[PDB]
RNA sequence: GAUUGUUCACCCACUAAUAGGGAACGUGAGCUGGGUUUAGACCGUCGUGAGACAGGUUAGUUUUACCCUACUGAUGAUGUG
RNA sequence: CCUCACGAUCCUUCUGACCUUUUGGGUUUUAAGCAGGAGGUGUCAGAAAAGUUACCACAGGGAUAACUGGCUUGUGGCGGC
RNA sequence: CAUGAAUGGAUGAACGAGAUUCCCACUGUCCCUACCUACUAUCCAGCGAAACCACAGCCAAGGGAACGGGCUUGGCGGAAUCAGCGGGGAAAGAAGACCCUGUUGAGCUUGACUCUAGUCUGGCACGGUGAAGAGACAUGUUUUUUCACUGACCCGGUGAGG
RNA sequence: ACAAAGCAUCGCGAAGGCCCGCGGCGGGUGUUGACGCGAUGUGAUUUCUGCCCAGUGCUCUGAAUGUCAAAGUGAAGAAAU
RNA sequence: CUGGAGCGUCGGGCCCAUACCCGGCCGUCGCCGGCAGUCGAGAGUGGACGGGAGCGGCGGGGGCGGCGCGCGCGCGCGCCCGCCCCCGGAGCCCCGCGGACGCUACGCCGCGACGAGUAGGAGGGCCGCUGCGGUGAGCCUUGAAGCCUAGGGCGCGGGCCCGGGUGGAGCCGCCGCAGGUGCAGAUCUUGGUGGUAGUAGCAAAUAUUCAAACGAGAACUUUGAAGGCCGAAGUGGAGAAGGG
RNA sequence: CCCGGCUCGCUGGCGUGAGCCGGGCGUGGAAUGGAGUGCCUAGUGGGCCACUUUUGGUAAGCAGAACUGGCGCUGCGGGAUG
RNA sequence: GCGAAAGACUAAUCGAACCAUCUAGUAGCUGGUUCCCUCCGAAGUUUCCCUCAGGAUAGCUGGCGCUCUCGCACACGCAGU
RNA sequence: UACCCACCCGACCCGUCUUGAAACACGGACCAAGGAGUCUAACACGUGCGCGAGUCGGGGGCUCGCACGAAAGCCGCCGUGGCGCAAUGAAGGUGAAGGCCGGCGCGCUCGCCGGCCGAGGUGGGAUCCCGAGGCCUCUCCAGUCCGCCGAGGGCGCACCACCGGCCCGUCUCGCCCGCCGCGCCGGGGAGGUGGAGCACGAGCGCACGUGUUAGGACCCGAAAGAUGGUGAACUAUGCCUGGG
RNA sequence: CGCGACCUCAGAUCAGACGUGGCGACCCGCUGAAUUUAAGCAUAUUAGUCAGCGGAGGAGAAGAAACUAACCAGGAUUCCCUCAGUAACGGCGAGUGAACAGGGAAGAGCCCAGCGCCGAAUCCCCGCCCCGCGGCGGGGCGCGGGACAUGUGGCGUACGGAAGACCCGCUCCCCGGCGCCGCUCGUGGGGGGCCCAAGUCCUUCUGAUCGAGGCCCAGCCCGUGGACGGUGUGAGGCCGGUAGCGGCCCCCGGCGCGCCGGGCCCGGGUCUUCCCGGAGUCGGGUUGCUUGGGAAUGCAGCCCAAAGCGGGUGGUAAACUCCAUCUAAGGCUAAAUACCGGCACGAGACCGAUAGUCAACAAGUACCGUAAGGGAAAGUUGAAAAGAACUUUGAAGAGAGAGUUCAAGAGGGCGUGAAACCGUUAAGAGGUAAACGGGUGGGGUCCGCGCAGUCCGCCCGGAGGAUUCAACCCGGCGGCGGGUCCGGCCGUGUCGGCGGCCCGGCGGAUCUUUCCCGCGCGGGGGACCGUCCCCCGACCGGCGACCGGCCGCCGCCGGGCGCAUUUCCA
């Protein structure tokens, strides 16, 4: 609200917040982003590094859905499916695994992050990493891959 | 004029905004004179589906939307005379009909033809006149019904098929899966030069015998 | 007094003497406008040129007081029944 | 022997990796990257740049002259030992 | 310093509301002011503005933004006004025309930077027909040089008359 | 100051000189033709008008072995080249 | 001003600042502050409960003393034995059984310290303006808003409340929300009004006067008389354009 | 600080050295005061004066530095005035 | 445009008309910038800039906090010494 | 206290730029009404609230002629999607785990197989836990209840300092590889270094404040530039026709 | 040198039509700046924007792929969310800056030329009649014309089509009229007209009330109506209105049956024979503008200038090479979409006469300028004009009385009537311009008082006078608290019932297709777990969640108590 706002208890007081040595002109520095190379150096070069000139390779008419790649880390895994596919298990004595299908949750990757729970599975997923591979190997366990 | 740490912020208000500014206020009015038009079309067509004639299902085009399935626009051609459903009768019993769909796959054409065969069953066809002859359903499945379909006509449900668990062999058990994946795309990779290898290696059996 | 826009200068003549200065370098709603210092022009030099020249030269609007004060005059004024 | 003898972005060129991209695949050119040097900004943290205005204009400036006034008194004048 | 030949040199009758100098005549220009007249101003009846104005309005000296009306210390001060007057209000009139700044302009200039209309030249197109002949390359092609023609095209005339 | 008579150069024989126009096979000079039109310079008369073509211009049936583009032709390549 | 009101070197005494001391009030900051029902002033424990017993005690430093002692342990009464009892009442300077008037717990209270201010920041504003959602069994033709008041007062102040008056139809308090929200100034805008001032002024072309008429009223109209000027390149007689 | 012991691809005739684990021990000059640390951020970026030091200048109420203090930002008593 | 030429004149306007719009053109530059009380309280210096009347960054300032300390007989830390 | 008057002391006119203003610096005769930090978008941090590895919000949809409504409510829409949940490389692309033990390859600081633990350690660390010993309690002793003090000892959040470790890029150096193919194939190691990284999370949405911008942008202010138009009734010339 | 066809081309006040101009918010072609930004500036930016110009419509444009894509692929256009301030552009700076996919609104598709087939199977205008006539048409009849063979009509158009053979199945729509039947959603479609509840009841204010109390339930009545406006204040009831699947009357719209006049022999699937696409276009060179599009996105001018397993696209030029995907050079099209003009409405946390549009009024008016253009000020008497008759003074303007009014201290620019400023009355002052701060004093206007202000309030003591109780019991009522948790109700934690579990459901990629229904999938049942509900028993928090008895206390009422009590007063 204007209730609230500094600009009424600036009433009565001249310069109104901004000083009367240096009055507020209209536009002292610039106008926008202007002066990078010039006089606003300091800034720019301290505070965006990185800001001035070309790098890298160009790719023309680039489309993002090329290129879709969410991930899953294993440590959470065991949540894309209810949790009970997993009390039906550690259990059951005969060597269930469950199939957890990455590609059902909206993920084409699986990313070997963090602890994996000591349990059989099944992951199909599109990507593999290979620290994912051996924790869900070492686990016991397979990767099957999906088109 | 900058001041320590901010963001390098390009907004476009230079060329002439106030002018082209477009206000909402029409926004729940609109929501109201297109409610009328929804309604005043169902009642204008009693007996028909509200939504609209019968989409066929579909799946969407790039990698990223692979696995969703969609209402399509039309029933392909080749899709019909399997049904055996007339390109320019359909167009008339609520078959939205897409003559520009190149099918590649059985997959996606038989799943797309028995909405085709199931919408026959549940159709019922006023007939042509009061006292009219054959293919319009009987009097009896006439007095039943009156009854626009709200909302679109069987809806296409994105529905999956669960695999129950397994008995891990001791041969995918084996398969290194972040070996053979490199291994697929380091012979996309080179089968290219490969194959120039071996034109090569072929042109020096040949130039070695001369 | 002669010359000079001149301050400054130089001379003639007189005289007792032709001392030196200040007052916003006294004094433009007191004057004059000759000189500087707009616009017009003219030469010389400089500049390829527009133009420049404490280098000359001729032509070029000089407003307002009835207000307060000061001053000059003019009535008066409280006191003295 | 020590304390000076030098140069960003962009652009250009040269060099390096059996490098990467060159886009629906594949092969060659070609181009684009990546990593280092060079081509230069002497106003040297790096605009691509001649004048004139006495026909002039605007924003300002006593932060910046040309009068007066102050401080100073070299110089000028006047005066001592 | 620094004249000078059509950026014209030298002359020169007549002419000039052109610039100077001298002499005669004349004169209140002056020594040195005087008086006279008309219209004013002046007073009155009638009618009646404006610029301007922080507050205002007597001085010396001091200090002070380095020349006060006000402040300090002195000097002093007597209602309400009339005709004058030009010492003071750094009086009014105009956000200085000078000067300097501005990354503010305009007018003009050129050996500034960047361009432009226009024009000179080549190519290509509309652009054809016929004739000779020649070189260059090659062992036909190309370049074509020159001289013709008249259907495009162009100009000229007439009331499209031989 | 300008103008001016006069003196003087300068272009041009008409698909021309100068010039206008956005454009036309458009217009001005031109109801014209070198004693005419256009472009300048000086400024009556009298008397004269001196040297300098190195510079910048202008110009010249002038050599263009200097350079020089589009096309054009020639060659290598698989083709951009 | 002159054996000083002068100049040196010195006395005492006195005079005064928003400085310092003591006191009063106002605010700010600090107090790991106190107070939502409690003992306790260098605090240096309190309470079961058992066995045994009693004038016992804890027979420890000129320390000058702090930790232990002389207002009681046990005691008076019931009669060596019992008790040593209950606040719906001990009568209360401590009360732990129930808690202020005080306790809007963003309330109230006790200590200290400290309080210059432009540019600027922050906080608080039962400071003010207009409008909305609530709410005030609000106010109002027995007089609302506004305006006016040498009327009585409150707040450090923004401002506010009352008294009278005129005025003739509406208006405010609180809890929240919203702003085109507070003026001395910008050679500010619009409107109004002064001082100047009854002042400058009503001075270019020589000129008016007498009588009468009309009239409420005559220097200025009208008629008569007289004097005058324009003087036919006119202040005379007719037109164009323009005016209407 | 003082002991005991492990580790090393460095260093070396052995040891160095550093790193670790494990134990053993308290006020280390005076005076003062609660300290540490992170976010946003306005105004400012014309300065001026005095003691002392000091550079130009002959000198300046001149130009230019040091050190502190002021004035600007700030009244009060005193210096008549400032 | 027109100029016997002064940058003259073009409806009180001319070194380049008047009218409306683009237009609230831009301004590192003048001017103004509206109620109280309470607490804290500066700078005119640093480096870079077509920088020198402006900015950028340093400082100096305030607000917001947090981490703890222990005057709750029982403190480490810092300092214009 | 406010009206008038009197006196003693004090006392220069405000606003402004300014090293310095009562200034012989500028704005201001007076009085009324008007009058200047706004809205939108985008960030940033602080703060409040909902939910929390999620959380929305829009557009749609389903419910009305609105009175209040162009509101409110509801929807596998609620996730299509944004933001977050993961980085790093120019890119092809890869992608956050280590410890330990035993067993097997020669433990070779190398490669493989079975089991255990799981985000490493050091130093501070608010700090909770355990607490030796005290401190009383009317006796000598016994003894369970209640706390106060509490040397010393333990776990140790948040955070800070450091050492380790892992992911990716690059380098160096070196070893063994796996084999749906052949290795100008792919895969692992040790050491250093680049990174906006991980090392058991903190975001999303909605409010409000402050600040910075883009916007006419706190209000007023140019000399100009551009696009279209209207003027020769003045004046500048030429022409036509009249007059002197 | 004649007459006749046709091709070109003229003239008609020939018969019949049609076009221009205006508006201009939205829309479509073209043209096209500069302020500005970059702290200068020329590229860039402002911006394909302002102005200029043309052209429309109720919407316009676009639109049925020479598309997107690289997928297990989508399928006209337009709009919204999103992509995303991202790919790219840029003195790579200032700044600029799309698309694809996905979700949704809406959803509709189609014609030619050609190649062919058909006896031109066609169309236009005349002349007579039949119907119809205020969107000029249908039906018939005519050697009445003419267009057309340089090409009209039917089938047909790439999704394939035609033609054939045989395979199968049996045939209403369209239009011109002529009527008639159901008035057909805001809950009777559009428009018009006329209509539909309840107090001027009592008292009282007042100039007049629509106010204040009151009136058979906040008073009377109505309420499917209590919005608003009018009315001499503030009104559901007085008036208009309001509500209401309320009524009635016209008109118009639109849809439904009948009659008639005409048109129309219109299918579906299989095997074979042919049949095919738009040229000065594509494409290339180049120059200029444009996009963001880059060794050239789009557009142009000029030059060159095609092909037929071809051509375009496949976002870095090029060759070779494979794949994908469309079919250009011709055309039509509703719906969501846009609207600062216009007609007609509705609303508001808007402004309230210096505000709000320039304009609340005779406003784009008065007025200025030659002209293009510029462009104001200015609302309010009272309720009703009841707007001042009459007498009087004055030449008259103006007064004095009178009168009207609730008020003329509302008098025609008249509500309220501020300040500056001025007038006069009162009071006080007055040689250092005024004004001012501190401190008092003097005078005033009023204000509080007092004709003592002695301020009150307990308790007590004393002396007077008066009514009834307290204290105590007894009857009743009503509370409080208490515990025995005593009896019952209630809920927390736990346990038991596996009892609700199917007579409890919902959720779950749990499980079974032994099932059921429908077409491996969908729906439904059955198994499972997590969660939520019933029976009873036990323990415990026995909880403000209660109910009943018992108790203790309090209070009120009513009795009893008559006076050493308990109250009142002075
Ligand atoms: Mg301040
Ligand atoms: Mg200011
Ligand atoms: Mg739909
Ligand atoms: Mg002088
Ligand atoms: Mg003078
Ligand atoms: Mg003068
Ligand atoms: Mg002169
Ligand atoms: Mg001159
Ligand atoms: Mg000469
Ligand atoms: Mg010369
Ligand atoms: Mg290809
Ligand atoms: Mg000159
Ligand atoms: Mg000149
Ligand atoms: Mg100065
Ligand atoms: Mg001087
Ligand atoms: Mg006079
Ligand atoms: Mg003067
Ligand atoms: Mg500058
Ligand atoms: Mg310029
Ligand atoms: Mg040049
Ligand atoms: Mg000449
Ligand atoms: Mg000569
Ligand atoms: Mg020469
Ligand atoms: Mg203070
Ligand atoms: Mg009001
Ligand atoms: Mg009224
Ligand atoms: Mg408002
Ligand atoms: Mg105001
Ligand atoms: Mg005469
Ligand atoms: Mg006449
Ligand atoms: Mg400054
Ligand atoms: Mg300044
Ligand atoms: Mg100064
Ligand atoms: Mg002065
Ligand atoms: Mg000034
Ligand atoms: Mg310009
Ligand atoms: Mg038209
Ligand atoms: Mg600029
Ligand atoms: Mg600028
Ligand atoms: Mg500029
Ligand atoms: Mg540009
Ligand atoms: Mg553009
Ligand atoms: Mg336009
Ligand atoms: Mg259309
Ligand atoms: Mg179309
Ligand atoms: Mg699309
Ligand atoms: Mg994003
Ligand atoms: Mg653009
Ligand atoms: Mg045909
Ligand atoms: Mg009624
Ligand atoms: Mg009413
Ligand atoms: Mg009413
Ligand atoms: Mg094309
Ligand atoms: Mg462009
Ligand atoms: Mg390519
Ligand atoms: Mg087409
Ligand atoms: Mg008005
Ligand atoms: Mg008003
Ligand atoms: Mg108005
Ligand atoms: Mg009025
Ligand atoms: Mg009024
Ligand atoms: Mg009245
Ligand atoms: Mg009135
Ligand atoms: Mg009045
Ligand atoms: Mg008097």
């Amino acid at each position: 609200p204007s209730r609230l706002r500094k600009t009424r208890k600036l009433r009565g007081h001249v310069s109104h917040g901004h000083g009367r040595i240096g009055k507020h002109r209209k536009h002292p520095g610039g106008r926008g982003n202007a002066g990078g190379m010039h006089h606003h150096r300091i800034n720019f070069d301290k505070y965006h590094p990185g800001y001035f000139g070309k790098v890298g390779m160009r790719h023309y008419h680039l489309k993002r859905n090329q290129s879709f790649c969410p991930t899953v880390n294993l440590d959470k895994l065991w949540t894309l499916v209810s949790e009970q596919t997993r009390i039906n298990a550690a259990k059951n004595k005969t060597g269930a695994a469950p199939i957890i299908d990455v590609v059902r949750s909206g993920y084409y990757k699986v990313l070997g992050k963090g602890k994996l729970p000591k349990q059989p599975v099944i992951v199909k997923a599109k990507f593999f990493s290979r620290r994912a591979e051996e924790k869900i190997k070492g686990v016991g366990g397979a990767c099957v891959l999906v088109a | 004029a900058p001041s320590r740490n901010g963001m390098i912020l390009k907004p476009h208000f230079h060329k002439d905004w106030q002018r082209r500014v477009a206000t909402w206020f029409n926004q729940p009015a609109r929501k109201i004179r297109r409610r009328k038009a929804r309604q005043a079309k169902a009642r204008r067509i009693a007996p028909r589906p509200a939504s609209g004639p019968l989409r066929p299902v579909v799946r969407c085009p790039t990698v990223r939307y692979h696995t969703k399935v969609r209402a399509g626009r039309g029933f392909s051609l080749e899709e019909l005379r399997v049904a055996g459903i007339h390109k320019k009768v359909a167009r008339t019993i609520g078959i939205s009909v897409d003559p520009r769909r190149r099918n590649k796959c059985t997959e996606s054409l038989q799943a797309n033809v028995q909405r085709l065969k199931e919408y026959r069953s549940k159709l019922i066809l006023f007939p042509r006149k009061p006292s009219a002859p054959k293919k319009g359903d009987s009097s009896a499945e006439e007095l039943k019904l009156a009854t626009q379909l709200t909302g679109p006509v069987m809806p296409i449900r994105n529905v999956y098929k669960r695999e129950k668990a397994r008995v891990i062999t001791d041969e995918e058990k084996n398969f290194k899966a972040f070996a053979s994946l490199r291994m697929a795309r380091a012979n996309a990779r080179l089968f290219g030069i490969r194959a120039k290898r071996a034109k090569e290696a072929a042109e020096q059996d040949v130039e070695k015998k001369k």
